[PDB]
RNA sequence: AGCUGUACCGGAAGGUGCGGCUGG
RNA sequence: CCUGGUCCACCCGUGACGCUGAGGCGCGAAAGCGUGGGGAGCAAACCGGAUCCGGGUAGUCCACGCCCUAAACGAUGCGCGCUAGGUCUCUGGGUCUCCUGGGGGCCGAAGCUAACGCGUUAAGCGCGCCGCCUGGGGAGUACGGCCGCAAGGC
RNA sequence: UAGCGCCGGCCAACUCCGUGCCAGCAGCCGCGGUAAUACGGAGGGCGCGAGCGUUACCCGGAUUCACUGGGCGUAAAGGGCGUGUAGGCGGCCUGGGGCGUCCCAUGUGAAAGACCACGGCUCAACCGUGGGGGAGCGUGGGAUACGCUCAGGCUAGACG
C-alpha cells in the first residue's frame, strides 16, 4: 500500500450499479460510493504478478484489450513500450474463436503497406489509389497492434471484464487464461487472474499498466 | 485414427421469393474404441459438405469415457429437453443393448456391455445430445475419493 | 407450517450448494445432528458446528467444493451432486437387511435409522440390522 | 375486432339487449 | 351510527392450542322468475322509414323470496421453509438520506420450460392436504337420480 | 418325400412381361390413370422347414393409470369463493411403555411346478435322487434411532 491510495484506485462505482458476485471484496460505503479493501487487492496483485513474471520468463505473449475512452492513450503507449501486442481502438467479434478470417486481413493489411512502398503504383490511376488509400487507413486503424500475433496468444489482458466481455467470453471458450482490472461492477468468476481496481481515473489505470509492463520488460 | 458413422440425414425447407430452399443436416459420431468419442451436428446446401462440416465440428467437441472392462462405472439417468437416457453397467459378455442412436454413440466409445432406455420425447437429435451429456457426467472410485477426501 | 424438518435440512443444504456459498445455518436438533456428522465422516461437508442465532440454537454447516475449473462456466464440481429424501410424513419407508439399496454401484451412500442409530450403508449392513431409509446421498 | 354467460327474434349464410375477457 | 378483515411498535401473557379438507353450511357479476311498488333516461321483442334513423313493452331501480352461470382469468388450489440484486409506487416505524416491516408493478443471478416465458408476489428447490386428466368428434348429448314454479343447473 | 410365406419403408431380400384410378393390394404410411422394385405371371433372392402362413385371445413395446415410473399458465386437466365435520399430516429437551419398525431362534409355508447338482431312457424332450431358496403367518427372546402413546419442561409456529 502507500503507493494505491494517492492514485485513488480503491474508489468504486455507485450501489447503484454493484455486483453481487464482487461483495467478497467490499471493504466498507462511505458517502453513497463503495470502497474495495486495500489488503485483498495487495495479495491478488502479488499472485497475478507472480503469474505474469512466470509467463514473461517462459518467453510467452500477452495481449493487451483496453477500448474505454481514456485508456486508449494509455494502453496505446504502455504496449509499444514491449513486444507485446494490444487491441485499442475496438474489439472486432470474432478475433480468437476466428482467427484465420482476422489474420487474412493481416495479410491484406501487409499485401497494402508493401504495395504503396513499391515502385509499381505508378498504374492504377489517381482514383483507384485514393480508394487503396481510403482501405489502407481503415485497416491501419483497426487492425495496428493485433498484426504482432502470428498465432494464438498465451494471455489476455483486459481493463474492464464487464465492457469487454466478448473478449472474456472468447478466452474462456479457447482456454485462455484472463487477467482484469475489474471494479465493483465486474463478474469475479469469469476471470483467472483478477486485480480489485478501477476502469475510470486515469491515474490507477496508469499506475497498474506501468507496473505490469516494468515487470514484463524486467523478467525478459 | 478416428473412423466415422452417420447417425441421419434430414432435408429441411425454407420459404423465399416464388420457390422453396433446401438445406441438408447431417449428424455424425466419431470415436476410436479406446475411450474418446465426439458429437456433432453440420448443416450445409449439399450433403457432402454437411457430412464434412459435421465430422469437422465433431473432432473439437470431444470426450473421455472412463471406461472399465468395457463398461460403464455405474448407472445413470440424464434428462435434454423432453428426452431421457438411462445407462446401466453391465457383466462381461453382455452386448450393447441400445436403439440406432445409443448403440451408435456407445460403439464408437468402446463401449461393450450396457443396458440403455430411452423415455419421453424420442427425437435423434436430443437422444444423441443427452447420450454425450450422460457420457461427459461419469466419474470412477478414485475421481469421488480424490474430491472427498484429497 | 414445517411438516419435515430433514426434507427442510436436505433442501437447505442443496439450495446452498446450487450457489456455491461457504456456509448454511439450520434450526438444531439432536437427530439432524446425528445425520450431519454422518455427512462429515463420510467427507461430504468440511463439516458443522452449533452457534446461535439472535438467541436460538442454530448449526453452521462449512460445505465443500471441487476445484475451479477451465473453459466456458469455470463453476466447480459439486460434492454433493444429488441428495433425496426417500421416507417422507405420510409414506414410511422401512427395509431389511436384504433389501438395503446400493447407490451407484457404492459411489453414494444411504441413510438408515436403524435400532443402533444413524448408520450409513455399509456399515448398516455389516452390523447386519435394518431401519427407516432416511435419504440418499451421492 | 373476436370470443363468451344469459334473454329474445312473423325481413335469421345470423341480428340485438345486459354484462365480462384479450386468447385484438 | 353499527360492524368485518388487516398492518406496525412494545416483546407483556398461553406453551403446539397448527396445516389441509371428501360431504355439509353460507356467499356468489350479469341475465331470468314470483309476491308488491316505482318508472326520468336507455333499451330485447315489436311498430315505421332508406334499404343506419324515429318511437316503444318487458328489463334496468326498491322491499322480501328464488335462480347459482361465465373469458366467475393471474386461463396459475392452500400453508410453511430456502435461493443474487436493481428500479418505480402505496401504507407504517426508527438513531433520517439512510435502516427496518407489510402490499402493488417493472428488468433480471442461479435454476426451470417444448417454446413463449417464470424468476423472494416462482411457472425454481422441497414437504403436507384437497380437486382434476387419459386421443378428436359424437357431447356437456341420451337414460337415471337430486335441486327448481319455469328456463335450467349438478 | 419338399413345402410355405415374403421381397416400397418399418424388415432380411430386384429385374422383365400383362392391365392403366379397371382388375386388385393393404397391419400403418399408402400403391394403381403408360413406368409400377407396392396389382397378376415368370426368372431370381431372403426366412423357416414336415412344417409354414391367417384369424381370435393375453402380456409386452405402452413411462399410454406413472408405487418403482406421468401430469394440470397457453397442448386434456386447479373446484367460482369462504367457514368447517370425518380423515390425512405435524415444532424441540428429557424420561416410562415397546403398538408400528429392526434382529435372532423355532413351527408352518404339502406333493407336483420354478433353480442348482448328479443320474436313467443310444441324446434331447421325459423321468428319478438329493440340496437349497421362498413372500406371508404363529410362538419365545432382544434394540429404542424413527413413527405411536403416556408423563413432565421450552418459545422459534399460532393465538391474545
Amino acid at each position: 500500500v502507500k503507493e494505491l491510495l494517492e492514485a485513488g484506485v480503491h474508489f468504486g462505482h455507485e450501489r447503484k450499479r454493484w455486483n453481487p458476485k464482487f461483495a467478497r471484496y467490499i471493504y466498507a460505503e462511505r458517502n453513497g460510493i463503495h470502497i474495495i479493501d486495500l489488503q485483498k487487492t495487495m495479495e491478488e496483485l502479488e499472485r497475478t504478478f507472480r503469474f505474469i513474471e512466470d509467463l514473461a520468463m517462459r518467453g510467452g505473449t500477452i495481449l493487451f484489450v483496453g477500448t474505454k475512452k481514456q485508456a486508449q492513450d494509455i494502453v496505446r503507449m504502455e504496449a509499444e513500450r514491449a513486444g507485446m501486442p494490444y487491441v485499442n481502438q475496438r474489439w472486432l467479434g470474432g478475433m480468437l474463436t476466428n482467427f484465420k478470417t482476422i489474420s487474412q486481413r493481416v495479410h491484406r493489411l501487409e499485401e497494402l503497406e508493401a504495395l504503396f512502398a513499391s515502385p509499381e503504383i505508378e498504374e492504377r490511376p489517381k482514383k483507384e489509389q485514393v480508394r487503396l488509400k481510403h482501405e489502407l487507413e481503415r485497416l491501419q486503424k483497426y487492425l495496428s497492434g493485433f498484426r504482432l500475433l502470428k498465432r494464438l496468444p498465451d494471455a489476455i489482458f483486459v481493463v474492464d471484464p464487464t465492457k469487454e466481455a466478448i473478449a472474456v467470453r472468447e478466452a474462456r471458450k479457447l482456454f485462455i487464461p484472463v487477467i482484469a482490472l475489474a471494479d465493483t461492477d465486474s463478474d469475479p468468476d469469469l476471470v483467472d487472474y483478477i486485480i480489485p481496481g478501477n476502469d475510470d481515473a486515469i491515474r490507477s489505470i496508469q499506475l497498474i499498466l506501468s507496473r505490469a509492463v516494468d515487470l514484463i520488460i524486467q523478467a525478459r | 485414427d478416428f473412423e466415422e458413422k452417420m447417425i441421419l440425414i434430414r432435408r429441411t425447407a425454407r420459404m423465399q421469393a416464388g420457390g422453396r430452399r433446401f438445406r441438408f443436416g447431417a449428424l455424425v459420431v466419431v470415436g476410436d474404441r479406446q475411450g474418446r468419442v465426439g458429437l456433432g451436428f453440420g448443416k450445409a446446401p449439399e450433403v457432402p459438405l454437411a457430412v464434412q462440416k459435421a465430422g469437422y465440428y465433431a473432432r473439437r467437441n470431444m470426450v473421455e469415457v472412463p471406461l472399465q472392462n468395457g463398461t460403464i462405472p455405474h448407472e445413470i439417468e440424464v434428462e435434454f429437453g423432453a428426452s431421457k437416457i438411462v445407462l446401466k453397467p453391465a457383466a462381461p459378455g453382455t452386448g450393447v443393448i441400445a436403439g440406432a442412436v445409443p448403440r451408435a454413440i456407445l460403439e464408437l466409445a468402446g463401449v461393450t456391455d450396457i443396458l440403455t432406455k430411452e423415455l419421453g420425447s424420442r427425437n435423434p437429435i436430443n437422444i444423441a445430445y443427452a447420450t454425450m451429456e450422460a457420457l461427459r457426467q461419469l466419474r470412477t472410485k478414485a475421481d469421488v475419493e480424490r474430491l472427498r477426501k484429497g | 407450517m414445517l411438516t419435515d424438518p430433514i426434507a427442510d435440512m436436505l433442501t437447505r443444504i442443496r439450495n446452498a450448494t446450487r450457489v456455491y456459498k461457504e456456509s448454511t445455518d439450520v434450526p438444531a436438533s439432536r437427530f439432524k445432528e446425528e445425520i450431519l456428522r454422518i455427512l462429515a465422516r463420510e467427507g461430504f461437508i468440511k463439516g458443522y458446528e452449533r452457534v446461535d442465532v439472535d438467541g436460538k440454537p442454530y448449526l453452521r454447516v462449512y460445505l465443500k467444493y471441487g476445484p475451479r475449473r477451465q473453459g466456458p462456466d469455470p463453476r466447480p464440481e459439486q460434492v454433493i451432486h444429488h441428495i433425496r429424501r426417500i421416507s417422507k410424513p405420510g409414506r414410511r419407508v422401512y427395509v431389511g437387511v436384504k433389501e438395503i439399496p446400493r447407490v451407484r454401484r457404492g459411489l453414494g451412500i444411504a441413510i438408515l435409522s436403524t435400532s443402533k442409530g444413524v448408520l450409513t450403508d455399509r456399515e448398516a449392513r455389516k452390523l447386519g440390522v435394518g431401519g427407516e431409509l432416511i435419504c440418499e446421498v451421492w
